[PDB]
RNA sequence: AAGCGGAGAGGUA
DNA sequence: TGCTGCTCATCAAAGCTGACGGCGACTGCCG
DNA sequence: CGGCAGTCGCCGTGTACCTCTCCATGAGCAGCA
């Protein structure tokens, strides 16, 4: 059994979709204890469910030496499963960090399973 | 990825909308990635495969009156179960005569998707028919259901990408002939654009 | 001016050395754009 | 006409009746023209260099 | 009034119970604020003497 | 044998 | 376990408001 | 279809010289004591 399709057919389990957040550099740890926080407090959790920000260790040379550091894959791009409400909306909007979602023309996209699959195997 | 050079796009006049002929919010809207626009359309395979695509349409669309039947049906049944009571038990009047208009609401709602699918194919196909170079499409839905129907017989993108294979196919001669054909025997607004 | 276009080409090319999804690419090719703009001629549109 | 001038334009009088007098051999097409009054800013900005 | 929508939005990331005035004030922005005014502006000026 | 660019304010003919 | 030296990043945005004439694209707008 | 008048944006607005001041920060992440 591929673990692929299997995290697939667990994702589309899960609800909602998932959408892409743009942020700063540096900022992404910070970014997502905040996320987690703010929705905890406001009792959003119906509509906000996760918030994930894909990781690899990739080996840094220091000095010849190699070492596994945490680098991220999508340099201050966060993914989120919700639902696009007014409200989820403002919430993830007005936190600090967040610039705005990226997504075609003007109505934020989302995501196809593939590709958020491709972006959360354990790789690193 | 290729780039424009600021001072022919955001000028006054844009003069790299006069060479292509295109408004300078269209410009805008392309290049800063806010808009598709098709390059190149071949018309030969467009012309004879119009009346297998539009049967095939028909097709799709008593496909979609097969649904339409059934779901008529279910109706009639459903509010034949809240006529079971109607005018013949004791049951006050005003909810058991207002579900006669949950049941309008009901017997619209199969012929809203039912329209709604009659419109999607009506205007795909007048679209794909409409077809012209430089032509700019929002709103994606359009454009991934011309992409996957009429995937082929048809190019287009977005960005300066797209820009600059419209550049490439431009006939200097052909244009200049036409507006120099304008400018000698023409009249109005259309003149002084030429010129 | 050219830190910023030379960090954003590179910050473009290894995502899309990545097979990243298009949004994200395309969104990364306007931030080029707009930053070559603003390198060419600064505050000609938008916020300099 | 035959003479390759864009109509509607500003062009030196001596070019003018040169390209005329040119154009009146090997066949004949003299252009129309009209004197015009100029600023000082637009014949500063309107030279040949 | 700088230094306020830092304290409004440091009240909403941290832990109730813990909170002290001590950890919401943060002095910068106000002194920051005096020495640009003092030094570096049109209205307070060197003297003539 | 080794540097000297911006912003603001006041004055002189 | 807490002061303090070393490092790094451009997407920010709530504030701003006392210029005035010439010239052209243009754009919604009316008929 | 056919014009059309108000609007919005960009261009320009004297010469030479003297004196003084100031020029990014906030968080993060090691490196100690």
């Amino acid at each position: 059994v591929d673990p692929a399709a299997a995290l697939k057919a667990e994702l589309r389990s899960k609800p909602g979709d998932w959408y892409v957040v743009h942020s700063y550099a540096g900022y992404e740890n910070k970014v997502k204890a905040n996320l987690e926080t703010r929705v905890q407090n406001l009792d959003v959790g119906d509509y906000i469910f996760q918030v994930e920000v894909p990781t690899e260790e990739v080996t840094e040379i220091k000095n010849g030496q190699r070492k596994q550091v945490n680098r991220k894959v999508l340099p201050g791009y966060i993914l989120v499963r919700m639902d696009l409400t007014d409200d989820s909306w403002a919430a993830v909007r007005n936190t600090p960090g967040v610039t705005g979602f990226v997504g075609a023309t003007s109505r934020p996209s989302a995501l196809a399973l593939d590709d958020v699959v491709k972006f959360l195997l354990p790789r690193g | 990825a290729p780039v424009t050079h600021i001072w022919y796009f955001k000028g006054v006049p844009s003069r790299l909308g006069y060479l292509l002929d295109l408004a300078p919010k269209d410009l805008e809207k392309i290049i800063y990635f806010a808009a598709y626009v098709i390059t190149s359309v071949d018309e030969e395979m467009r012309h004879n495969e119009l009346s297998t695509l539009e049967a095939e349409m028909a097709v799709e669309r008593k496909a979609v009156e097969d649904q339409r039947d059934g779901e008529l049906e279910a109706r009639a049944q459903k509010l034949e179960a809240d006529l079971a009571e109607l005018e013949a038990e004791g049951a006050k009047a005003d909810a058991r005569r207002k579900v006669r208009d949950g049941g309008e609401r009901e017997m619209r709602q199969i012929r809203d998707r039912a329209q709604r699918e009659l419109d999607r194919l009506e205007d795909i196909w007048s679209t794909f028919t409409k077809l012209a170079p430089k032509q700019l499409i929002v709103d994606e839905n359009l454009y991934r259901e011309l992409v996957d129907r009429y995937g082929e017989y048809f190019t287009g993108a977005m960005g300066a990408e797209s820009i600059q294979k419209l550049i490439e196919n431009f006939d200097i001669d052909a244009e200049a002939e036409s507006l120099r054909d304008v400018i000698r025997n023409g009249k109005g607004q259309k003149k002084l654009r030429a010129l | 001016l050219y830190r910023r276009v030379i960090n954003r080409n590179n910050r473009l090319k290894r995502l899309i050395d990545l097979g990243a999804p298009e949004i994200i690419v395309n969104n990364e090719k306007r931030m080029l754009q707009e930053s070559v703009d603003a390198l060419f001629d600064n505050g000609r549109r938008g916020r300099p | 006409g035959s003479t390759e001038f864009l109509p509607g334009s500003l062009i030196d009088r001596a070019e003018f009746e040169a390209e005329n007098r040119r154009v009146v051999a090997e066949g004949g097409e003299p252009a129309a023209g009209r004197p015009v009054l100029m600023g000082i800013t637009k014949a500063s900005l309107a030279t040949d260099s | 009034s700088r230094m306020e929508r830092v304290v409004r939005e440091r009240m909403t990331t941290q832990d109730v119970e813990a909170i002290t005035p001590q950890t919401l004030i943060n002095i910068r922005p106000v002194v920051a604020a005096i020495k640009e005014f003092f030094g570096t502006s049109q209205l307070s000026q060197f003297m003539d003497q």
